[PDB]
């Protein structure tokens, strides 16, 4: 059982005013652990899981300090690719970064991770070496080159390498009841006559943790993708996941068509059938 | 916890 | 530069008549960040919606869950109404007990 974990940041710019909308949010695997939003109150990181509230006042003044100098980072250079783009101030733009650290389950240090993409689209991320960069064009190419006459891939290496899974370790520790759990996939066949020749089979997996999960369908013993839909896996709102995957088959023909369902939870892949 | 801190582009 | 939403509305636990539930949309794969989204009862806005904090996929695109509290009945009708610049209008999902 390996881990990650991540953080993300999206600022917006707003041209009514000059300042940027900022959201980051802190995941340890699928599970949310802090946020801090520009537009709340408090202006401070706050607590999204249970295990992150013991953290003393120093954790959550650190914490608000890093986060409030990323999100002025980001205010600079929504200007700065403003003119690397030559665009004006009326249009409202978007930076958003990933990064974190994947651990194995002997807790060292696996892989690495900083993206950063602009309206939607690649600007630059540190490659897996952690030495070396990807620009997605010449205006990127200038950020690079300032990253590599600064040495910053060192920089932040040291923290990915070294921060990054310690803070992980103590999270998976702290958290250890909740993070480390398997909840396996309750699954069930739901089935719907469309008329004289088709009908519908709908396969459920529900309640299950983490939200990797694999459906398929087999069609007397192959693996079955014609006239099939999956859903993306999406959160039920309790911490758990949910998915779904349909195929329409003719009607009485059901007996043929099974479901497959696969997850680090099932000691063996599941299968049903209407 | 998070980088320190991020970089200009 | 722009992504139109995807809409899954649905319950957090299966649908019993009479016994209390959450009732979700999960809007996903969008940008701009800016979106509306409400979840309907017979045509008109919840009033007690919470949504998860902003976060996005591999491919940049953005995700989140709005939810309420809900019992649903027999004659109750729910839905999730997405505004957002990439509609020409809002898009009313209503919500089926099996999907």
């Amino acid at each position: 059982g390996s881990h990650s974990m991540r953080y993300f940041s999206t600022s917006v710019s707003r041209p009514g005013s000059g300042e940027p909308r900022f959201i980051a949010v802190g995941y340890v695997d699928d599970t949310q652990f802090v946020r801090f939003d520009s537009d709340a109150a408090s202006q401070r990181m706050e607590p999204r899981a249970p295990w992150i509230e013991q953290e003393g006042p120093e954790y959550w003044d650190q914490e608000t300090r890093n986060v409030k100098a990323h999100s002025q980072t980001d205010r600079e250079n929504l200007g700065t690719l403003r003119g690397y783009y030559n665009q004006s101030e009326a249009g409202s733009h978007t930076i958003q970064i990933m990064y974190g650290c994947d651990v194995g389950s002997d807790g060292r240090f696996l892989r690495g991770y900083e993206q950063h993409a602009y309206d939607g689209k690649d600007y630059i991320a540190l490659n897996e070496d952690l030495r070396s960069w990807t620009a997605a064009d010449m205006a990127a190419q200038i950020t690079q080159r300032k990253w590599e006459a600064a040495r910053r891939a060192e920089q932040l290496r040291a923290y990915l390498e070294g921060t990054c899974v310690e803070w992980l370790r103590r999270y998976l520790e702290n958290g250890k009841e909740t993070l480390q759990r398997t909840d396996p996939p309750k699954t069930h066949m739901t089935h719907h006559p469309i008329s004289d020749h088709e009908a519908t089979l709908r396969c459920w997996a529900l309640g299950f943790y983490p939200a990797e999960i694999t459906l398929t369908w087999q069609r007397d013993g192959e693996d079955q993708t014609q006239d099939t839909e999956l859903v993306e896996t999406r959160p039920a709102g309790d911490g758990t996941f949910q998915k779904w995957a349909a195929v329409v088959v003719p009607s009485g023909e059901e007996q043929r068509y099974t479901c497959h369902v696969q997850h680090e939870g099932l000691p063996k892949p599941l299968t049903l059938r209407w | 916890c998070t980088e320190l801190k991020l970089s200009d582009y | 530069i722009q992504r139109t939403p995807k809409i899954q509305v649905y319950s957090r636990h299966p649908a019993e008549n009479g016994k209390s539930n959450f009732l979700n949309c999960y809007v996903s794969g969008f940008h701009p960040s800016d979106i509306e989204v409400d979840l309907l009862k017979n045509g008109e806005r919840i009033e007690k919606v919470e949504h998860s904090d902003l976060s996005f996929s591999k491919d940049w695109s953005f995700y989140l869950l709005y939810y309420t509290e809900f019992t649903p009945t027999e004659k109750d009708e729910y839905a999730c109404r997405v505004n957002h610049v990439t509609l020409s209008q809002p898009k009313i999902v209503k919500w089926d007990r099996d999907m």
